[PDB]
Order: C-alpha cells, then structure tokens, then sequence
C-alpha cells in the first residue's frame, strides 16, 4: 500500500517548510513580535504556501493562536477566502479549522470579517472511506454539528447557512449524525436542527433521500443506530388512551412495512452485512409485526410449500430407483475385478406398462426442475452472485444447491435420448443434493431451527481448519504406508495396491471406520507396526479427540448469537414471501385509514403494561418538589476483570 | 447541564419519558398532576402550576426535556466522580445507550469466561438494580465497582 | 387471530366518535367553556353513546378531568348509575374507571352523589385469560385493593363495600392479590383487609374457597407465591420457647399436608406445571415433612415394592427363554437364505415336567399383567388421558410403558391357544419394556436419581432435533448408494441388494457400527469412493462429533433444574404411597392433640439456631 | 507472527525489503528513522474537561 505511505511524506514535508519561511514559524508559535517585524515594513511574502498550499491563516487556526490571526486579517484582509490548493486537503478553508478546534472567538472573528459559510471541503481525506478516522461531511455547518458545539451551530444559521445541503453522497446534515459513534449528543442536537428550521412547508426536510435513496429513518435501520431509532420513533408514535397500568399505542407504520416499493425497512435489514443493524428486530414497533406476519400467514404457507417439495423428491427418488437395466449386454467379464453384470437400456424400452407409469414420474421431475430455473435466474439479474457465493445465511448456501440441483436433473435429460453411457454420475449428485435440500425447510421450526444454523457454522469455520490439517498428515502416512507394502502381496493384506487407493484406505483409518489392516496368517514387515502405531496415536486420540473438544470450545460461545441469527432467519423467510406471493391471499398488515378519520396510512395497535415501581419516581419527586453471595464473587472478579 | 456525560442524559431521558405520561415531549399541570396523586400525596391544582411555572424558562407553560435537564442541573447527581469507571462502561455497553442489560453483560463475561448460566446473570443484576428494571445505570454500576 | 383484530376495529371506531359528537371531544380535552354552551340553553343530547356504549361521564373519567365531570354530574344526575354495555366492556361503571386511575377526589364526589359499589364488572376483557394483561376481579373494592390505593380502600368500606364477594371464577378479594405479579404492596394490603374483618360470622373470611375449592393459603402455594406464603405462614406459627440460641417453634400442619380428605397441599404441588410452584419445597415447614415421610417410611417401602418387581420380570424372563420349540416342521431351505431350522410347538405338548414347571411360572406372569391393568384403568377413571401423553416428568412416561408391557403379555396369551406362527413380536417388546421399566425404581436413590432425568431429557428435547437431521442425510446417501451398486453383484460386496436393506445398511454407517463396504479383490465403481468419502466426513466427524458437544452445551446449563426436579420426584413418589397404602403402617405425620390441651390439630416440632445476640 | 517477520528480515537481503518508516536528513530531522501514527481521541473524556 503505497498510498497511505504517500500521506506521510506530504505531512512531514509541511514540517519542513514551516522551519523555513519565518512568517509561518512566527505564526505557529504565536509570535506577535516577529509578525510585526516581518510584514509591517516590506513584507512581500504574505501569499506563501505549504505542503498543502496552506496559508499563515491556516496555521494560526490549526494551532490555537488567536493573536496573530487577528493581526493577519488586519494586515492582509484578503486571506480568508483562498482554500488549500492541494490533493489531500482540497478546498478546505480557514473557516473549517476554527470550527473543529472549538475556537469560538476566531469563528466570531472570521464571520465578522465574513467568509463563505458554504465552502466545499472536497478533499481526498474527507471522503466516507473505511480507512479515515472521521466523516464530517463537507460543509462548515456539518463540521459544526458533529463535534457538538451547539453554540457555534446557532451562529452559522444566523449568518445564513442552509440546512438543505448535500455532499457527493447526497447526504444532508441529518444523514451525517447517524454515522458518528459517540451518539448521545446528537440526540440532543437532532432536535436543535429541527428547532430553527427544517423548512416551514417545503418537505419538512427529513424526507430528502441521499444519492442511494434513503431517508434518515431508513438509514438508522442500516447503521444499527439504536438510540436514534428510538428517538425518531417518538415522531410517529400516537398514544391513544391510558387505563391504570394499560396504555394503548397506535403506530404510524408508513415506512416500516411499505409492502412494495422495495426500499422497505424490513427489506433493508435483511440485505445488509452490518451485524449491529440486525438488532433493530428487538425494538417494540417492529417485532410485533414479524411475530404476527409469520405466525398467522408465514407459518402455514411455508409448511404447505414445504410439503409440496417433499413429494417432488419422492417423485424423483422413486423414478431413479427404477432405471432400466439389461443383464450383461454382450461382453463377458474377462480379467478380474468386474462384478458388473447389468447394463442400462438403450432408448428402445418403453414397453411393459409398469414402465409407462415411470414416464409420468420422470416428467413431473423435468418440468419441476425448470420452474426452479424460472425463479432463481430471475434473481441473479436483480441481485448479483455476491448473494449466492456470499454465505450470508439469510438465504445462505441453499440457493446454490438448488440451482445445482436444477442443472443436474437436466443433464440426465441430455444423457437420455443420446445413449450416453455414464448417467449414474449426474443422477448420483441429483439425489444427495435432492434430499439434503429439504434442510432448507428446517428454517421456520421453533425446535429444528437453530441446530441447522450451527451445522452451517461448523462447515465454514471449524472444519476447514481441520481438513487442511488432515490433508497434511494423511498425505504423509499414506505414501509412507504405500512404500512399505509396495514390496508385498496384494492377495493377502491388500489395503494398499496402487497409490490412489492408498489415500482412500488411509482416509478411512483416520476416521476409525475400517479396522486397520491385519492378517495373522502372514508376517507383517517390522516397519509396519512402528509406523502404524505412530499414526494411531496422532489420528485416533490426538486429532479426533482434539476436534471434539474444539467443537465444545465454540458451542457455548455462540449460543447467544445463533438465536439472534434464527430470529433473523424467520423474518427473511417472511418478507421473501410477501414479494413473491400474489396479494390476493395475504391481507395488508394493520388497519387502514380513510374509513376512520385517520389519514389513509396503515396503522397498527400495541398495548402494554407499564409498571410504576414506586421508587425511582419518588426520588425524582423529591427533586421536583424543591426542598429547603455467589453473585458477589462474580462481581469481585469483574472488578478484577476491569484491571485497575 | 453542561458538565454531564453520556450516561446522565441517557438516564434522564428515560426518566423523562416515563414521567411524560401522554408522550408529547412537554409537561403540563395535568401530566405532573397524574404521577403525584399516584404518589400518595395530592397536589391540589395549585402546587402544579407553582412548580412548573417556577422552572419554565421560556414561559410557554410546558417543560420540555432541556428545561427538564436544567432542573436536573440544580438537582443533579452528586460528586461521585470517577475516570476509570467511565472507560470500562463503554467497554461493557455495546450500543452505547448507557444501559448494560441482561443480554449485553452476558456477552462481556462470555468474552472473559467461567461459563455463566443464564440465571446467574440475572442474579448479578438484582444485586445491582436498585430501582428494579433489569438494567444497570452507570450510577448503579459505579457502586458495584469498589463496594467496600 | 380474527378475534384480536376485533379489539382494534372498535378502539379505532371508539376514537372516531370522539372526533364526531362535539361534547365528547369537549369532554376529552377538558373543555368546560364549550360544555356550558353545548348544554345550558339547548343540550338535547345528554345520554350519548360511543362504540362501547359509554357516556360522556366515562369519557371524562378515562382522562383525568375533575372539572369536566363536575359539570356532567350537575347537568344530568343519573349518569353515575348506568354502566357501559358492549361485548368487551359490560357492566363497568364510572366508579370503576375513577378507581384504577387513582382519582381520590373523584371517587369522593361519586359516592356523595350516589354510586353503586357492587357494580359487577362482568365484561369480556376482564376475564382471567392469558391474552388479557391485568385481572382485577369484578368489584370496585377489588380494583382498589390490587393497585394499592389504600386510601380509597378506606374510603369504600365506609360506604358499605362488602368484603365477602365472589366473581365468576369464585375468587374472593384475597384470592386476587395472590395473582398480581408486581407484588410489592400485597403483603401490606393483605393486612388492611383483615383489619376490616372485625365482626363477622364463624367463617373467618379466609376459610372461603374459590369456585374450584382452594383457600388463599392453598392458592399461594399453587400459584408459586414465595413472598405471600411466608406472610401467611407467620399467622399459624406458634413459638414455644427461646433458650439462648435455641428457639423451638410449633407449626400448624392443618393444611400443609394433613393428607386426609382430597386436597392436601403436597398433592397440589406435584400436579401443577408452574416452575415457581415447585420451590415451595424450599420453605421451612414443607422441607421437613417430605424428608421425614421419605426417610423413615417412604424409602424402605419403596425398595420392597422395587425388589418384588425385579423378581417378577425375571420370572417372566426365565419363562421366556424356555419356549417350546420343534425341529424344522415341514420344509427344506428352498431358494436361499432360509436360516431357520426351528418351529414352535403346537399347544398339545405340556408333557415332561420341565415344560410343566414353566406352566406354573407363566401363570405367575399372566396374573401380573392383570394387576397392572387393574391399577391403571382406574387412573384414567379419575383424571384424563392428557396426564399420560402430557410430558409431566413427575411420574412421566413410566405410565405408558407399564401399560404396554401389560398389554403385550395378554397378546401372547392370545397368540397362545390359537396356534399362530408369529408370536416373538409381543415377547420381543415384552422384554425390552419389562426390563427398561425397572428404570422407574432408579428414582429414590441418592446417586442414580438425577441421572435418570437427564436420559429422559435427551430422548425428547435433544434427539427429536437430531433424528429429523439424521433421516434426511440418510435418505440421500442410501438412495445414492443404491444406484451405484444397482448394476453390481450382491454376491461380492453385497451391502445393498434391495432398497429396504439399503436404508438399514446406511443407517448404521451413519452411527459407525458396521465397518464400511470395501472389498479389494474386485474393482469398485469410481463414483462409490467420492460419494462415500463425503458421507464419512459429514456423518462421522461433523454430525456425531457435533452431538457430543450438543449434549455438553446443554448438560451444564440445566444442572440446577435436575436437582429441583429430583427432589420433586421424591415428593410425588411419597404422596403417591400415602393415598394408596392402608393406615396400619404409615402413622399420621406429626404430633396430635387432646393428650395435650392443644385443639386436635396435628402439630410438628421445629427447633433452629438464632445466630445473633 | 513477530518471530517470523524478524526471522525473515535479517535473513533476506535488504534490496527487497526496504527499511521500515521514514528516514531523516531529507527534512531537517536528524538522520533517524521515524514513523507516524494517528488516532482519534474519543472526545467523551474531553467533555468532562472542556479545557479546564
Ligand atoms: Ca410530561
Ligand atoms: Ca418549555
Ligand atoms: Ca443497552
Ligand atoms: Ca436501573
Ligand atoms: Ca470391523
């Protein structure tokens, strides 16, 4: 990476050209004495540059030197406008730097002299990039409303800085505040943006999408911002009536379940890769929906579509076990080793009406294998193969087995009506991918669900780092076993007769499935016993019995996060159906408007018990009224886990 | 209201939201009326307007959350000032909302070990949970650090 | 459901009428200046309705408006008597709503104008149902005494609010407070009710059971109320003397067990389902009885009942291996594969007395199958079939094995004396159940009890989520192994010669008990090796070796419930013998009265250690 | 990892590894090899202080 290295050389070069050119160096160290005695007589050099083409005014704000900064504006009242002519810091003006360093008096000095409050800080460091350390937009208002200095934010509006302002990503200042991690000030500041303005009646300014088409309420669903999501929920939450401890609450539900217009927040959650956004699903105006939408409708329509798949494989299994076979067509098995006494038919055998009944059994299959291709290939063109060979489990590798299934069936169709010989091989992968694809229908079951997440999370992540270890050891001992028995009979103790057998017999002694070779009529060579016992310890009680401990190492360390995966598996199963089934049988969720005096939006009703608890509020009411043993050890270690 | 932290607004905002009965962002004499005559005593529709209009700065008759905060500036939490305990909480809190819950603290010990049973985690809360909601405030966490 | 959406449509239609009908809107907004204008010269309207048929008084009551209700009581002084009338809300009056919203000055107003304090809250939302949130009974005394507004509790009794009051479920006002989960006050609110139990008749207000016959002492233990149980226990606990650190105290024991008519509290505990109704066994008078009833009396009778059982199954097994058998009646090994050289006798050979000694032996085991049916057909005679096929471990599936074992032996009695060929089939199930049913007596042992519950928990709970994963993977590769070896000899390497063998062979290569089909004299087809090496990885080091970690995850995480269940396994074993064994050998537990001037209640002595000065 | 980086550094000739960091003596620097690291303060601790 010779890019980030090239940042450093342009940053140490600035710390050379400031030791030269003394009007910079007097500006850095706040030397009011040398600044008078370098300009007030001859000067001739006020428009110097630096490594970023910066000014002396850019230094006197980058280091908090108010005193020279007043004099430089007094001596040269034209330096405030020119930005940093550079590559990294491109377009950055001296109005920007005084903001980020909280320097109120300098900002009050620059605006009174008057700078462009809408300057474009379009530099290369300022792009929203996964290597840079801050993303503060491009505008001085955006730099104001991110560090939290709200008193500056009051000032820039009073000199006319528009809220409606988009960067190259189209983001307003409202889209920025969702991205900072130190949240908890922005909630105090998101209101302050709305207090002054937000227009009056243009669009209310929260509706403005970015360059990828997204309001800030949808954006908090992608960024996992839990505090903003609750804070933006207060705008669209209508309290209906209170009844002791019961309160009924009616939700707006306009954007949460848009039900079409595929920018939907239920759609956007199971599309992303950010793990911390998937816990929106536990916030109370959303988890009410995906409980209802899955229990009343998504449960029977899934299982009925589950049972229609189970007959299809049985329609395919019952025909594959009834292939046609001719007994030992014309040859006689000459040398050895040819226990192959059948032969499949040519395509001149559809006689004997317990064979025409097979033909409908194969025709249901071949028209069933194309309807998979009619429904998966219209998904590759709308969404790339990064969803297929991406193992995002929310529609995981069960969308690449089934497409391999719909390929392997039609190969047999080309193997038939050609009289090609080997149709066993595409039919063999058709079965093992046929039956193991019913595992996808173990997704919406309360019991069988999170086991199926774990099997996939051991294939890719705790068996790969075993099979690379196994292919090292098993390539060693097999060629070691082959060399010993190369000078031997294969008639007696013939587990190793050629080399591509000698991997496969050694593959089946690492698993303890064959017994390990022994023949007590003959005399085994003396190097066999020494070699095999050395293999026996590593294989049996050191690599397998390490793998069982390896599983139990990682089985209690993800059993808080497979349940969270399983909940998101259900929603991804639910929302997939509503886009795919015709809406004559799913009703719309919730209650509509326009019949009640409501306003046409589809609402939903949640009623819950608030408890009063008598203790915390009496503590505040005494401030409202102005006045005049096993658990302890686990916190003793947690104090000792905090480590001083 | 200036020298607060993240754990003091995010604590006061849930205190304010439970205090604001109808969920309108403001406080009337009706809304402060309900949760005081639930507290045994009866504000006789005079101390309601005496207390709210005392602290109402902008004179609108209502108390928003910053005017709720500036009364919690004078009735602020005490001089329990720490610095290391400030750090380890943001280590503990995942989403940074100021609330370390049963679902979030069970993962921190999972990174540290000793195989806590699920019921052992909830007993770690009720020893700390003074007000009784199943979540630990920073004030409810700082007394569990030293504790003796 | 379609029913829960009906609550949504009404409660939005309830609000629609508020946007219409301007005085109701004037009632919601506490608007008094319109309300004088809408009434005091024209009015015309005062008996309005809504979606639930309520009045403007009810609207002015649900939102706290003392001013708006002040004008409404003045305008029409007959609003206070009529109730709501709808499907959901029925019979609820403005007294009720003013109570739950704590409005003390409003309840003071409504009783002065005259309000019915016996108004039945007989609505549909008020029923004790899990799809409703709160259950506060029916009468306006109960709505006050549950939310803890003890000032209004004092206010109602001054105006003739009867304490004796039963709902549609038979519950009284003391049956209600045990049911609120946010307890916190109901210790204190309990005593204020007995402070108004000063003058009554002989039934002292706690001996009044519910509709299903359950006093509030009994209801506390059945509902799992640890806090209220000890509060009730202090009433009937008598302290005898203190002596330094030794305090000896007596306990009432009149309904703790007193297992003498039908509804002993130890019987009610081990029948329920609630997780917290089973830790009453922790508390101090109950943890003494079920120890002493088991340790001196319950343990040795249970072993004698166990040691007589093992000798029964042996006597059935010892007459099982001595069946009558003939050598090879009529046939001669015709195609192949007739490894069968025997035949059982016809029932015309009971000669040669070591074929007749068995005949007195089977008659022992044929009457042993009568007495088991005689003890379990009178068990469905009293309580339904959902006790058997319900998964209640406290006497679990050991009541469906012993019936089938009883049912299978009579089929042998039917297969005998008809001369039918196949009759190893009941006798094979007769032994695999009749031996696995002595597992029931692994219950009252100190070291072998809590192991048995773990076996019972992994059979269903953590193998009905592996067999559905086993039967799929097998159905792939078994069918796939058929096709490979379909054009092959079943003579040499014949693990798959038809499809019903092809599951049975593949099922055991999944468990790694057969070796694995291999021959080396002959050349196996090349797709066998690729297919079987993918089977060996996914089964042997990915599925079985996942399941060992699957047990070990769920083993240490529930080993604080098996020590709770096993103790309750002992208690349900103890009380089962108390109502069954005749009282010549179990005395009544404890110490009676009338030798001492006591009061005839059976008592029990407890002494402990105060450990403070 | 570090026992493998350093085992290769002194062993492979330094015409294909360069020296790590920025050298001196080009800038007025003092001939040593320097290295630059920048990180974010996480200004929560700044709010308690706020220049006080
Ligand atoms: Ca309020
Ligand atoms: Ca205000
Ligand atoms: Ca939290
Ligand atoms: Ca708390
Ligand atoms: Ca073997």
């Amino acid at each position: 990476e010779s890019w980030a290295q090239s940042r450093d050389e342009q940053n140490l070069l600035q710390q050379k050209r400031i030791w030269e050119s003394p009007l910079l160096l007097a500006a850095k160290e706040n030397n009011v004495q040398a600044l008078i005695k370098l300009l007030k007589f001859e000067g001739c050099e006020v428009h110097q540059k630096g490594a970023m083409g910066e000014t002396a005014l850019h230094i006197a704000a980058l280091y908090d030197n108010l005193e020279a900064a007043m004099v430089l504006m007094e001596a040269a009242p034209e330096l405030v406008f020119e930005p940093m002519t550079s590559e990294l810091y491109e377009g950055q003006t001296a109005l920007h730097i005084a903001v980020i360093n909280q320097n109120v008096n300098l900002v009050r000095a620059l605006l009174a002299r008057g700078a462009s409050v809408s300057a474009r800080a379009t530099g290369s460091v300022f792009h929203y990039r996964p290597h840079n350390l801050i993303y503060y937009g491009e505008h001085p208002l955006s730099f104001a409303a991110c560090v939290g200095s709200e008193e500056i934010v009051r000032l820039l509006i009073e000199h006319g800085a528009d809220i409606r302002a988009q960067d190259s990503l189209g983001n307003t200042v409202l889209h920025i505040l969702i991205l900072q991690p130190n949240k908890t000030f922005a909630c105090q500041m998101y209101n302050l943006l709305l207090s002054y303005d937000g227009g009056d009646h243009l669009k209310s300014l929260e509706l403005v999408p970015n360059n990828q088409g997204l309001t800030p309420f949808k954006l908090a669903g992608v960024e996992g911002n839990i505090v903003m999501f609750q804070h933006l929920m207060q705008k669209r939450k209508h309290i209906q009536w209170t009844y002791g401890p019961l309160t009924s609450t009616l939700y707006d539900l306009t954007e949460i379940d848009s039900s079409g217009d595929d920018q939907s927040l239920l759609e956007l959650i199971v599309t992303t890769k950010k793990r911390e956004a998937r816990q929106i699903l536990d916030q109370t105006p959303v988890k009410e929906l995906v409980s209802l939408k899955w229990k009343r409708y998504g449960r029977p329509y899934f299982c009925v579509l589950g049972a229609i798949y189970v007959l299809y494989i049985i329609c395919f299994t019952m025909c594959c076990v009834y292939r046609p076979l001719k007994p030992r067509i014309t040859n006689r098995t000459n040398p050895r080793d040819n226990t192959l006494l059948q032969q499949k038919l040519l395509q001149e055998a559809y006689v004997t009406p317990k064979d025409d009944l097979r033909l409908v059994g194969e025709l249901v299959s071949i028209v069933g294998a194309v309807i998979i291709l009619l429904v998966e290939i219209p998904d590759i063109f709308r969404l790339g193969v990064t969803r297929f060979f991406g193992q995002t489990i929310l529609g995981g590798p069960f969308h690449v087995i089934i497409v391999t299934y719909a390929f392997m069936v039609l190969v047999t169709m080309v193997m038939r009506l050609t009289n090609s010989d080997g149709e066993v091989v595409p039919m063999s992968f058709a079965l093992v991918l046929g039956w193991c694809n019913v595992m996808y229908f173990a997704r919406g079951f309360q019991m069988l669900g999170p086991f199926t997440i774990m099997i996939q999370k051991m294939i890719f992540g705790d068996l790969m780092r075993f099979c690379w270890l196994m292919a090292v050891v098993i390539l060693g001992f097999a060629s070691a076993f082959y060399i010993i028995f190369q000078t031997e009979d294969p008639d007696e103790l013939g587990h190793f007769y050629d080399y591509p057998m000698a991997l496969f017999s050694t593959f089946e002694l690492f698993l303890t499935i064959i017994d390990g070779p022994a023949n007590y009529d003959v005399d085994l060579p003396f190097m066999y016993s020494i070699t095999y016992a050395a293999f026996a310890i590593i294989a049996t009680l050191l690599m397998l019995n390490l793998l069982i401990a390896m599983m139990g190492d990682t089985h209690w360390r993800v059993a808080h996060e497979r349940d969270e995966l399983w909940r998101a598996q259900v929603v991804a199963t639910t929302v997939m159906l509503e886009r795919k089934l015709p809406r004559c049988l799913w009703p719309r969720s919730g209650i509509c408007g326009r019949e009640y005096g409501l306003g046409d939006r589809w609402f939903l009703r949640v009623e819950d018990r608030q408890d009063l608890n008598r203790q915390r509020i009496r503590r505040y009411a005494q401030a409202f009224q102005q006045q005049d043993s096993r658990s302890s050890t686990n916190w003793d270690r947690l104090r000792q886990g905090a480590l001083r | 209201a200036d020298q607060l932290t993240e754990e003091q607004i995010a604590e006061f905002k849930e205190a304010f939201s439970l205090f604001d009965k109808d969920g309108d962002g403001t406080i009337t004499t009706k809304e402060l009326g309900t949760v005081m005559r639930s507290l045994g005593q009866n504000p006789t529709e005079a101390e309601l307007q005496d207390m709210i209009n005392e602290v109402d700065a902008d004179g609108n008759g209502t108390i928003d959350f910053p005017e709720f905060l500036t009364m919690m500036a004078r009735k602020m939490k005490d001089t329990d000032s720490e610095e290391e305990i400030r750090e380890a909480f943001r280590v503990f809190d995942k989403d940074g909302n100021g609330y370390i819950s049963a679902a979030e603290l069970r993962h921190v010990m999972t990174n540290l070990g000793e195989k806590l049973t699920d019921e052992e985690v909830d007993e770690m809360i009720r020893e700390a949970d003074i007000d009784g909601d199943g979540q630990v405030n920073y004030e409810e966490f700082v007394q569990m650090m030293t504790a003796k």
